[PDB]
């Protein structure tokens, strides 16, 4: 086509531009209806009638079929924001998106790009500084109080938002349990090491948080006892089956009376490794391999516990909850085949709970260290995998609030500020990186206002009571307390959010901006599309 | 991208002085590794002279 | 003094039409002075010319000595002077002993343990063996595996390895060495030889030079263009005059070109032509006329 | 020629045709050797290091000048008979074979153990052929006492 | 890819409609040598596809 | 698009320039010595420069992440059952022979990893291996015992990166496998990439022998390889001053002031041939005209002055977009190496040349 | 005669017609004289220039060379 001799189409100019930020507010307006604590959920039909309920933007982005490259990227920018915060996924794609479009409607106004991407870059690094300069809170100013109201935010939006006074609870005992620290002292927080296992039922209330394990797997045989009082746990990394020469040895016999003994050892090897374990006093024992039904058998016969096909991740956490040692063989530095005492695990008790016609087995009090895990009940599985969602997200937002002790007020304060203090500023720097900064105070709104249009209720002069309220506060000195008003989406009116108990990670709103002002400076960097033909 | 070699090696050219163009960009960035959209258009200031 | 004159002709002539034209002058040396170099032999695959991307035309050159664009092992030297070459193609690699149907059946580990070292000691007895002629560098045709690879870093030995039958064949030719592959008597093999090896940056990839070579019977042509269809054409070009120009080595014979010939030979032929009777001459003319149209087309 | 190195002439040459390849020898029935000591080892190295100069001085013994063989063989027989001044080509087809042993007056010996003087061929001149700017060879075999068979090249 | 006929597994042989068979192992992963294609039957050191020899990489018996 | 980074990336592209080679005596750069490694997540402003060794594998070791003064040793054999290079096959004839391998097979294993822990190795590197475990339980449960990083699965093609990095001579053998062998660093360690990944760098080494790491860093995948390609533009930019110690101005300077020099020559060639130079100086204006476009300027008032200005007699003089006229362009620090424009030169003529020799186009 | 489907073919085709209809003789020239001056104005819109810039110079250009025809005119009998 023409004289370029390409095989494919080609837009240049204004029309790739208009191209990429159509994207870009389609993929924002997809999930715009799931912010803030007025925001509703969303079905996901996947083609054969599986149905997701969920309102994280991360899963939405996700599990949607997108083909423009431009929505690819933030898709891509929405599970960068899950997977290095876990909180804000939403928030990040609609400011990407409101950057880009006014950095667009800046640039059809014959502004060069480089200009508007540059000012975006100064915007971004000064809107960075005033947050940890003048809107940051200290934690231990409040103490578990400011924990509590983290969460209590996190799960707003969620299916488990109205049942915040408990659930924010056991998200900060669950936290709590499982800190551990490290080489030089910096307390550590691993989250993904609270199991959670979802079994529909009773009521959200009668979700259990187990002080120690919960382990979703059931013993081997029905002859074991399902309830051990004084346990002691020991940890396999390999099957106890019957043994079986590897590829390299091979068996010949010449003279016959000599099968029956080869016979007799193939199994009698395993009954030896198996006495030598049980010899030591261990009550529960948990294999990542498999075990044959001679080997449950001598479980049985011994009185103990034996639990097969255990994931690897869980045998780790198990072993580090109870101090056991996984071991993937039975070989000491002597070339013998031991198993002493010291590679056991303890604990105050082992049940095999049985929740709603499915069974899984507790570990009570885990000795030289606590543990944790959550177990949630709801109306069916849709409910469950919501509430895992909510759940994650709750352990997100307070790992993040643990190791970065600082907060910033909720409710679109942050975003009011912001704009407020970069129009201001921009009338120092440039000519026209004045407007991009100006462009990008104003893209900054979109949060709150998107908050009051999802509470249908008038945006317009709530955001302008809010800026009103931040103006005083940034103008005027003796009115600084001012800067933690934000929006009360109940009552559709200002309100003081730091006493109002609605707090964020720091950490959440600096990546959001980073990262939001990286993924508008990579789309409007482009300004030609080639797209080859399938060679089909 | 912005790199010219890049550019010229992603999207498939048809005619045999799109193709030249490209190995031409590609040696510049072998020798080089900076111009390789200068010489580019270099070449083809100069046969669109030669034109006339 | 006249061959070689003769050779700059016939040299410049081939290259006259090919698109080496604009270098004419600089790429006629180059092909007398490869031709030159073969002593006479007919070999063509002696000659290797080496094609690489970037740069100009005019900057292609002759490499004094030998140019090879295979790697060295990990540990060994980099560069050696007053190189002995060693050029073998033996195993290297883990060589079973030819006899396919034998295999290890004992009845304990602890004897596998045992041929396994026997095995690792016969790698090693085999490398002490190509140390014992006393060398700096060795070049096999096959690969060399780990084990040799660090007997040899050890030895402070160069092991280019899988330098293929041309390869072995080029550096045999150049540095005068024997392509051994037993090494049972020392003495009775011949040792390659050349003042330094070294490691040269051509373009982006890094090649191994071979300088100060003893024989120089084979040549390595490094082309520099600006794109890959002008590096193809100049190695046709320049494989057309090496042709010709051994062609002429083997037979000094010469006639003029320009269309001198065509025009000598149709003007014998017209000769003959009026004296025969019959449609043999119109025949015989129009023979003529088409060697006539040869420089016809040539001026054309 | 095998080895490149081999001289591409050779006058007054006294081939021997052999049949056999200049490899360890090798029963046609199935058959495992088993190695189950490190002495197992080394003499099966030992044997194999002394059936290839075992090969080679029988092949030198008879006086021949010249080695032709059908089925090809591998580096440590081609070295050898490099070294020992010993010309060889492998993989010549079986008619080819045949009528060399006729032209030149030579029987075909199917193994080293048989091989005697009386077996040995005769020709004039054996010869490497170029072709040009072509790199491809042809052996010539000719100046026989009394060939009794001919080949016409065009 | 036609013809990949896993090989003494030591060595790979693999071809296709390229018509240059390619010697490859398993260990190095170097290509040995390109033989100058749809089988790659070996010896029922050397294989027919026109019969190639790994001493001297060239054909050796044509039918 | 990485301009706004450019007071962090180009001291980084020279430093990994200047660390990689020998200001006195070279005459080229191995761009291969600088290896760059892609990690999603995080901005640009978070790439680094590593002084040591960047690895991507894996520690298969579980509590062991972190190794002070460390004994790094290559291994290039298999730490599991013996198995010779012929076919092997054990025999099991008699009931007492099966646990007799077992037990022998310990042993074996065993030796191995206490010949490897006596030489006070404490990290140890697997190369990847095939047809044959590289790692057995056996051999990662008795390393672990004896308090020894394992990292396995290295590729083949690093091991000479490794080598010249680290200071490790590879090991083939368990009989060679010495002291003298081991690479000493300060630290080994595997960082976790805030939830991104995982990475495992060997910083401080006793004899680190002209090698660098780059690690970029970006939020998505377009703009990490977009990064990735101008920070090896940077790199060749230092190379090309390295090659050829020559600087010229840059802004459109060079080819403004080579087309006035040409037009001036081409009225020299009275003759057929000064129409052909006069159009190769008006085709070297195209680059300045470029420059003045895409900023927004006008094209042909800015390249008239650009040209005035330029036969007035100053030469650094050419297109400023910051000021958003002329001006001399050495005053904004724009240069370039001249090996740059010298190559563009003569690579554009020659393929001008070869295609003006082409008549007729044959489709096979 | 000829059947274009290009619109500027069309343009031409009836610009020669003009010059046919009001003169009779130079329908040639027209063609040649007009794929001239969009030939030139093909460089002036590379090197940066306005299209209508180029109609009103062209314009004037053509108001000179008129007046000079005028100037240069020769009456015959
Ligand atoms: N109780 C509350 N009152 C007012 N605003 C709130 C409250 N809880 C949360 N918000 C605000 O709602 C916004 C949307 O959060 P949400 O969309 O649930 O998080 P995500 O973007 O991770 O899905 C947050 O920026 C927060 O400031
Ligand atoms: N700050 C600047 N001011 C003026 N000219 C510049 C500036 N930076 C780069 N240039 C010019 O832009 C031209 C193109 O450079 P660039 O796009 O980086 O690589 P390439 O030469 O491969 O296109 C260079 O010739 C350079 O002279
Ligand atoms: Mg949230
Ligand atoms: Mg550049
Ligand atoms: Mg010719
Ligand atoms: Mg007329």
């Amino acid at each position: 086509e023409g004289p370029l001799s390409v095989f494919g189409d080609r837009s240049t100019g204004e029309t790739i531009r208009s191209q990429n930020v159509m994207a870009a507010a389609s993929i924002a307006n997809i999930v715009k209806s799931s912010l803030g604590p007025v925001g509703l959920d969303k079905m996901l039909v996947d083609d054969i009638g599986d149905v997701t309920i969920t309102n994280d933007g991360a899963t939405i982005l996700k599990l949607l079929e997108v083909e423009h490259p431009a929505a690819k990227v933030l898709c891509e920018l929405a599970d960068l924001q899950d997977k290095e915060v876990g909180d804000g996924t939403t928030s990040v794609v609609i400011i990407a998106a409101e950057l880009l479009k006014n950095a667009d409607e800046l640039v059809k106004q014959k502004i060069h790009p480089t200009s508007v991407i540059s000012g975006y870059r100064l915007a971004c690094k000064e809107a960075v500084r005033y947050i940890n300069e003048n809107l940051i809170v200290n934690t231990d100013e409040l103490g578990r109080d400011c924990l509590i109201n983290a969460a209590k935010t996190s799960m707003s939006s969620k299916i488990i938002g109205i049942n915040g006074d408990f659930f924010a609870n056991m998200v900060v005992d669950a936290v709590l349990a499982i800190k551990y620290t490290d080489i030089r002292g910096q307390p550590r927080y691993p989250v993904n090491s609270v199991n959670i296992l979802k079994a529909h039922g009773r009521s959200q209330m009668e979700s259990m948080l187990i002080s120690g394990y919960a382990l979703n797997c059931v013993v081997g045989s029905q002859g074991m006892p399902k309830r051990i009082v004084n346990a002691k746990i020991a940890c396999l990394d390999f099957s106890l089956q019957k043994t079986k020469m590897k590829l390299g040895v091979q068996v010949v016999i010449t003279d016959p009376e000599k099968l029956d003994q080869i016979r007799q050892r193939e199994s009698d090897i395993t009954k030896e490794r198996i006495q030598k374990i049980l010899a030591t006093g261990a009550n529960v024992i948990l294999t990542t391999g498999g075990i044959d039904d001679m080997c449950l058998k001598y479980f049985v016969e011994a009185g103990a516990m034996a639990v097969r096909r255990v994931l690897k991740r869980d045998l780790k956490r198990i072993a580090k909850a109870s101090g056991a040692t996984i071991l993937s063989t039975l070989a000491n530095l002597e070339g013998e085949e031991t198993f002493e005492a010291a590679m056991l695990g303890q604990a105050e008790e082992v049940v095999q709970e049985r929740i709603c016609d499915d069974e899984l087995i507790l570990i009570k009090n885990t000795k030289a260290r606590t543990s944790a895990s959550i177990i949630l009940r709801g109306a069916n599985d849709f409910m469950c995998d919501e509430m895992e969602r909510s759940l994650h997200d709750a352990l997100c937002v307070v790992k993040r609030v643990l190791e970065s002790k600082s907060v910033v007020p909720g409710g679109g304060a942050v975003e009011a500020a912001l704009s407020i203090y970069l129009e201001n500023y921009a009338t120092s720097m440039g000519s026209r990186e004045q407007l991009a900064i100006a462009e990008f105070a104003r893209s900054l709104l979109v949060i709150p206002n998107t908050l009051a249009v999802n509470a249908a209720q008038d945006s317009t002069d709530l955001v302008a009571k809010l800026r009103a309220f931040h103006n005083e506060a940034q103008v005027n000195p003796e009115r600084k307390n001012l800067k933690w008003i934000g929006l009360d989406l109940s009552n559709g009116k200002p309100r003081d959010n730091k006493q109002a108990g609605v707090f964020e990670p720091t950490i959440v709103k600096v990546k959001s901006l980073k990262f939001a002002t990286e993924a508008a400076i990579t789309i409007l960097r482009i300004d030609d599309l080639i797209k080859l033909h399938p060679e089909s | 991208t912005n790199d010219g070699a890049t550019i010229l090696k992603q999207m498939q050219v048809l005619h045999p002085a799109a193709r030249m163009l490209v190995e031409l960009s590609k040696a510049q960035d072998i020798e080089a590794g900076d111009g390789t959209t200068s010489v580019v258009i270099i070449a083809g200031s100069l046969l669109d002279s030669c034109t006339k | 003094v006249k061959f070689r004159q003769d050779l700059m002709n016939i040299a410049g002539t081939t290259l006259s039409s090919k698109l080496l034209t604009h270098h004419k002058d600089h790429f006629t040396k180059l092909a007398v002075e490869a031709v030159l170099r073969l002593k006479g032999s007919g070999n063509l695959e002696a000659i290797h010319i080496i094609k690489k991307l970037g740069g100009s035309l005019a900057d292609s050159y002759l490499d004094e000595g030998f140019l090879l664009d295979k790697k060295i092992g990990v540990n060994q030297p980099k560069r050696i002077e007053n190189a002995k070459i060693l050029i073998a193609n033996t195993g290297m690699d883990t060589d079973k002993i030819k006899i396919f149907g034998s295999r290890v059946r004992v009845d304990s580990t602890a004897k596998v343990a045992e041929i396994e070292h026997a095995e690792k000691e016969k790698m090693k007895e085999k490398v002490e063996r190509i140390l014992k002629h006393g060398i700096n560098c060795f070049i096999n045709r096959q690969l060399i595996y780990n084990y040799p690879e660090q007997l040899f870093g050890a030895a402070g030995v160069m092991a280019i390895e899988h330098a293929d039958f041309a390869g072995v064949e080029r550096l045999a030719l150049v540095t005068g060495g024997e392509i051994a592959s037993t090494f049972d008597h020392p003495e009775l093999v011949k040792l390659g030889s050349c003042k330094l090896i070294e490691e040269v940056m051509i373009g982006e990839d890094k090649l191994i030079h071979f300088s100060g070579v003893a024989l120089g019977e084979a040549c390595t042509i490094v082309l520099r263009g600006a794109t890959q269809q002008i590096l193809d054409e100049a190695e046709r070009s320049l494989h057309d005059a090496l042709c010709v120009l051994a062609q002429t080595v083997k037979d000094s014979r010469t006639v003029y070109g320009g269309g001198c010939s065509e025009m000598l030979m149709a003007h014998a032929v017209t000769q003959l032509a009026n004296r025969t009777p019959g449609k043999e001459a119109v025949a015989m003319e129009s023979y003529a006329k088409a060697l006539r149209m040869l420089p016809t087309i040539i001026a054309d | 020629f095998s080895h490149p190195q081999m001289p591409k002439k050779v006058e007054d040459a006294k081939i021997a045709i052999l049949t056999c390849p200049f490899e360890p020898p090798k029963p046609k029935t199935k058959h495992k050797l088993d190695v189950t000591s490190v002495e197992d080892y080394k003499a099966l190295q030992k044997y194999e290091k002394e059936k290839f100069e075992e090969m080679i001085q029988q092949i030198k013994e008879t006086g021949a000048n010249l080695a032709i063989c059908q089925w090809g063989f591998d580096d440590e027989a081609n070295h050898l008979l490099l070294q020992n001044n010993l010309p060889a080509v492998r993989w010549v087809g079986g008619p080819e074979i045949e009528l060399i042993a006729i032209a030149t007056g030579g029987r075909i010996v199917p193994r080293f153990s048989e091989l005697t003087a009386e077996k040995l061929g005769f020709a004039g001149l054996v010869q490497e052929i170029s072709f040009g700017t072509t790199k491809d060879k042809m052996l010539v075999i000719e100046q026989c006492k009394n060939s009794r068979a001919v080949t016409i090249f065009i | 890819l036609s013809a990949c006929s896993f090989t003494s597994d030591m060595q790979i042989l693999t071809a296709s409609g390229d018509g240059t068979c390619a010697l490859w192992d398993v260990e190095s992963g170097q290509l040995l040598q390109s033989f100058h294609v749809l089988c790659l039957d070996l010896a029922p050191n050397t294989f027919v596809s026109m019969v190639w020899d790994m001493r001297s990489g060239q054909c050796v018996q044509a039918f | 698009v990485v301009s706004q980074y450019s007071s962090l990336l180009s001291p980084m592209s020279v430093n990994a320039v200047m660390k990689v080679i020998d200001p006195a005596t070279a005459t080229s750069v191995d761009l291969r010595d600088i290896k760059i490694v892609k990690k999603l997540g995080g901005t640009i402003d978070d790439c680094e420069l590593v002084e040591g060794l960047v690895l991507t594998q894996k520690v298969s070791n579980s509590g062991i992440t972190r190794v002070e003064k460390a004994k790094i040793g290559l291994i290039q054999f298999c730490l599991s059952a013996p198995k010779t290079d012929m076919d092997n096959q054990i025999v099991v004839s008699d009931y007492a022979q099966m646990d007799r391998v077992l037990r022998e097979e310990r042993a074996y294993i065993l030796n191995l990893v206490k010949q490897i822990k006596k030489t006070g190795c404490n990290v140890l590197l697997i190369q990847k291996s095939i047809l044959r475990d590289a790692l057995s339980d056996l051999a990662l449960h008795f390393l672990n015992k004896m308090k020894i990083m394992v990292i396995k699965d290295i590729e083949r093609e690093d091991i000479e990166f490794i080598c010249k990095t680290i200071g490790t001579k590879p090991v083939a053998h368990i009989d060679q496998f010495t002291a003298d062998m081991l690479g000493s660093a300060e630290l080994a360690e595997e960082v976790n990439l805030n939830g991104s990944g995982k990475l495992l760098k060997i910083t401080g080494c006793a004899s680190p022998g002209k090698t660098v790491t780059i690690v970029v860093r970006g939020s998505n995948k377009l703009v990490i390889e977009e990064a990735e390609r101008s920070i090896h533009d940077a790199l060749c930019v230092i190379r090309c001053l390295v090659k050829k110690r020559a600087l010229i101005a840059g802004g459109g300077a060079p080819e403004i002031e080579l087309a006035l020099r040409l037009t001036e020559y081409s009225r020299t060639l009275s003759g057929m041939e000064s129409y052909c130079v006069r159009a190769f100086a008006d085709a070297m204006e195209v680059i300045p005209s470029t420059l003045a476009e895409n900023a927004g300027l006008n094209p042909i008032s800015t390249v008239t002055e650009l040209r005035n200005r330029h036969a007035q007699g100053e030469k650094t003089a050419g297109i400023n977009v910051r000021k958003g006229g002329i001006s001399n362009i050495l005053e904004e620090l724009v240069v370039q190496p001249l090996l740059v424009s010298v190559s563009a030169l003569t690579l554009a003529t020659e393929t001008v040349r070869s295609i003006l020799k082409i008549d007729d186009v044959v489709n096979t | 005669m000829m059947d274009v489907d290009h619109q500027i073919a069309k343009l031409m085709v009836e610009l020669s017609k003009s010059q046919d209809d009001e003169i009779g003789d130079g329908t040639t020239g027209v063609v040649v004289l007009a794929g001239a001056l969009l030939e030139e104005a093909e460089q002036l819109l590379d090197r940066g220039i306005h299209p209508i810039r180029i109609a009103d110079g062209y314009e004037q250009a053509a108001r000179v060379a008129i007046e000079h025809l005028d100037k240069i005119s020769d009456s015959v009998l």
